């Protein structure tokens, strides 16, 4: 966060577990996207 | 190719895989107040060449001299003030010496000395990969004016509206605003005394 | 050997 | 005094296109009868990098195809020789009158953009038909894509 | 060992002194090659593979 | 987590196209081996 | 199961070398049968 | 010497458009359609009169009606807006149109379960049985995750005098794609609600309930 | 090398940044001190014997 800028997503998996669950703690470290407001994770490896 | 990433275009980035030179007008940069810049989507193959100056050193050297036959004396002074070609005074260097050196010969003994001055004021502009001058030049589309970015009253050059805010920020921000000088003082010299017997 | 760099944005 | 980029042996040749499929029925030209719209496709070199043959490839929009077609450099001319394997499913494609036409094409956006255009059949196709695959170079501009 | 490092960034280019070669030896990343020269690519990317 | 479409600090370690030379732990190792490991033998040492 | 995949929530943002450990002892999370590219295509096969 | 590569922007002023009234709209057949209300500025300026809208509403033809509502910059930049309006089929019913919310007890089924509630659909009828249904999911996709209309389960159902209602058709856009099976149907002409559990790919399926 | 000026070793230190993958800068060494115009000869000796 110093060193670098953020570079760090949501991942899928942790996403689509902590919103099957119901987990509040989906916001706890996690940041809705601020382009819909919802969480969205990204699945590994497959930014490109 | 022009401003994108992926080969798709956008208004945003520090690169150039962008579609192939349209003359098309296109978007580009920020948006400052519901309002964007708009410009041909052309090519300016002399932005950075024009981002530079002339660098100007003007250097001023005197020199004292005379000798006998039993003593000598050599006396100087330099002057040196350079402000390089990258834009503001980041690229400064002022050199100043004085000198003075004698010798004198009385019979089979001979003292001489020789005592020198030296200051400098180096003033750099800092590399590397982070908000440096250079780093954040090189990070510029083939089609973006970067002599257009100087002018801070123009809101789209300020720092939270400069066209692209991938790791680096506008040039002209980086050496008005940043600081990495050097001043050093210096003095050194010799004495020697030689006896003949 | 020591120093490490970052990448850029894109 | 000037660094030339380079490229592969059919650089030209090779890119992303915008292609819709026609198709001859009865003798006369119909307009998409399957109704995909605008479909992206692929040409580009083969490893060897010759200058004689380079890749067709539907990226799977319109009959999931993919093979090696001959190629006429200079004419800037593509085919195949007779019904050729695909690489994508265990089919067979007979490339036709490929031509690539720089700068001949327009796109969405009223600005110039090369044409390409071939017919095709594929031997698992059991009405027989021969295609018309015609479409332009895709720019890169959202303005121009589908 | 016989190596030791003057300058060399994490992961990425260094320089070394290595034992019989000359000063400022460099190493770098290169592609895989098969045993007959040719370039190793992924088959899903077409990437040079390291 | 997984790395953020706009930068790209981790595309080897998501993609997983690291390598032993990439040296992806050796300030970690140095730490913990060359930092800890050596002060805790002098601790021992030191104290009964 | 149900200890393991709250084990890996709780282990985030907390201690992820252990996370990656506890993954590798238990095998839980599972390994998805799908590839990324098919749960980006049907999320419907993908257990969160 | 001298520079050549001057900046040659043109700094454009876009267009704000802002829609007034509800984004879907259910009238019967002969009720007027009255302009909602939309407001357009640019530089400050009001440019409300400026504002194009592409599409008619012909209110004595059941069905479906899309406007597009757009204002224009100086440099042919647009915003816009779209306002979809639907047609009932006047014949009476139980069956009520039309904006729906989804009720109280509304869940997943399998593989897991999850509770959702206060989405909004369209259902209006546009043949004396046959009704027009905009998602059967209750929005557990388009307004859930947000994935957009294309992932609504579009479709028809005829109102059966049981009060069960039959299939008629159903669509995803974008996956394939259509339900699996239909089951736990019927309407309580007094609530006003209708139940549904509807199974999708393969191993989905919902528990949802709608009520005005 | 030694520079040796009349004959006194000169002090040819350098000041230049210590992480030059960041803030990279270099202010000068110890030689670029002595000014040009007051040398009458400069004497190389290259071997180490
Ligand atoms: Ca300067
Ligand atoms: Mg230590």
């Amino acid at each position: 966060a110093v060193g670098l800028t953020g570079n760090h997503c949501a991942a899928y998996p942790l996403v689509s577990y902590l919103s099957s669950t119901g987990d509040p703690r989906i916001a706890y470290g996690i940041s809705k996207t601020d382009a819909d407001g919802k969480y969205v994770g990204q699945l590994p490896g497959g930014k490109t | 190719f022009g401003m994108g990433w992926n080969g798709n275009h956008t208004e945003l980035e520090n690169g150039s895989w962008g579609p192939r030179f349209d003359g098309s007008m296109q978007l580009w940069g920020n948006v400052y107040n519901n309002s964007q810049k708009l410009k041909p989507y052309v090519a300016m193959p002399d932005n950075i060449k024009d981002f530079f100056d002339a660098g100007f050193r003007y250097s001023n050297s005197l020199s004292f001299n005379g000798a006998t036959d039993k003593s000598d004396y050599y006396v100087s002074f330099s002057q040196i003030s350079d402000d390089g070609m990258i834009p503001t005074d980041a690229d400064s260097y002022d050199k100043y010496t004085f000198s003075a050196r004698g010798s004198h010969k009385a019979g089979a003994l001979t003292f001489s000395s020789s005592l020198n001055y030296a200051y400098q004021k180096n003033n750099f502009a800092t590399t590397g990969q982070g908000l440096s001058m250079l780093n954040s030049l090189y990070q510029t589309p083939r089609d973006i004016s970067i002599i257009g970015l100087e002018d801070q009253n123009d809101p789209f050059n300020t720092p939270g509206y400069y066209y692209t805010p991938y790791g680096v920020m506008n040039p002209y921000y980086i050496l008005n605003n940043y600081l990495n000088e050097y001043e050093s003082e210096r003095f050194y010299g010799k004495f020697q005394l030689d006896y003949e017997f | 050997g020591g120093g490490g760099g970052g990448g850029g944005g894109g | 005094n000037d660094t030339e980029p380079g490229g592969t042996a059919v650089e030209k040749m090779a890119g992303d296109w915008w292609v819709t499929v026609n198709a001859f029925i009865d003798g006369k030209e119909v307009e998409d009868p399957f109704g995909a719209g605008h479909l992206q496709m692929s040409t580009y070199n083969t490893a060897s990098n010759s200058e004689t043959e380079m890749w067709l490839d539907d990226l799977g929009n319109f009959w999931e195809y993919k093979l090696k077609v001959n190629v006429n450099y200079a004419a800037r001319t593509f085919s195949t020789t007779g019904f050729v394997d695909n690489v994508t499913y265990e089919s067979k494609v007979k490339i036709t009158d490929g031509k690539v036409l720089e700068k001949a094409a327009t796109t969405p956006s009223g600005m110039p953009a090369d044409s390409i255009v071939y017919m095709v059949q594929f031997d698992d196709d059991e009405d027989g038909l021969t295609y018309k695959v015609s479409g332009f170079r895709r720019t890169g501009f959202p303005a121009d894509d589908f | 060992g016989g190596i030791t490092t003057i300058y060399g960034l994490n992961g990425g280019t260094s320089m070394y002194a290595i034992t019989g070669m000359p000063v400022g030896v460099f190493k770098a990343q290169v592609a895989e090659r098969d045993p007959q020269g040719r370039i190793v690519v992924n088959s899903s990317t077409g990437l040079p593979v390291e | 987590y997984e790395q953020k479409p706009e930068s790209n600090q981790y595309n080897t370690l998501c993609e997983y196209t690291f390598t032993e030379s990439s040296q992806q732990m050796d300030y970690s190792y140095r730490i913990l081996f060359a930092g800890a490991l050596e002060d805790a033998k002098q601790v021992l040492e030191k104290t009964t | 199961n149900l200890i393991y995949m709250q084990k890996w929530v709780s282990l985030f943002y907390m201690d992820h070398m252990e996370a990656w450990s506890e993954i590798r002892r238990t095998d839980c999370p599972k390994l998805s049968s799908y590839s990324a590219a098919q749960i980006q295509a049907s999320e419907s096969v993908y257990t969160p | 010497c001298d520079k050549s590569t001057d900046d040659t922007s043109k700094v454009t002023y876009f267009v704000t458009l802002e829609r007034e009234g509800d984004e879907k709209i259910v009238l019967e057949k002969g009720q007027p359609f009255v302009e909602p209300g939309y407001y357009a500025e640019m530089n400050g300026e009001d440019i409300t009169e400026s504002v194009q809208i592409k599409g008619s509403v012909d209110v004595n033809t059941p069905g479906i009606y899309n406007l597009v509502y757009a204002a224009y910059n100086e440099d042919g930049f647009a915003k816009t807006f779209t306002r979809t309006v639907y047609v009932a089929d006047n014949t009476a019913s139980p069956l009520k149109s039309g904006i729906y919310t989804v009720a109280e007890g509304s869940k997943r089924t399998a593989p897991s379960v999850v509770a959702f509630s206060g989405y909004e659909i369209v259902i209006f009828q546009m043949e004396p049985g046959i009704f027009y249904i905009s998602d059967f999911l209750g929005g557990w996709y388009d307004q859930r995750a947000g994935y957009g209309p294309d992932y609504a389960m579009v479709g028809k159902f005829e109102l059966n005098d049981d009060n069960t209602i039959t299939p008629l058709e159903s669509y995803v856009a974008g996956w394939g794609d259509s339900m699996d099976q239909m089951t736990n149907t019927l309407l309580d002409p007094a609530t006003g609600t209708l139940k549904w559990t509807v199974a999708y790919a393969g191993q989905l399926s919902f528990d949802i309930i709608v009520k005005q | 090398p030694l520079y040796v000026v009349d004959g006194v070793p000169l002090n040819n230190s350098t000041v230049y940044s210590t992480d030059g993958l960041n803030s990279g800068y270099d202010f000068g060494n110890g030689a670029n001190a002595i000014n040009p115009d007051d040398v009458a000869n400069m004497t190389i000796l290259k071997g180490a014997a």
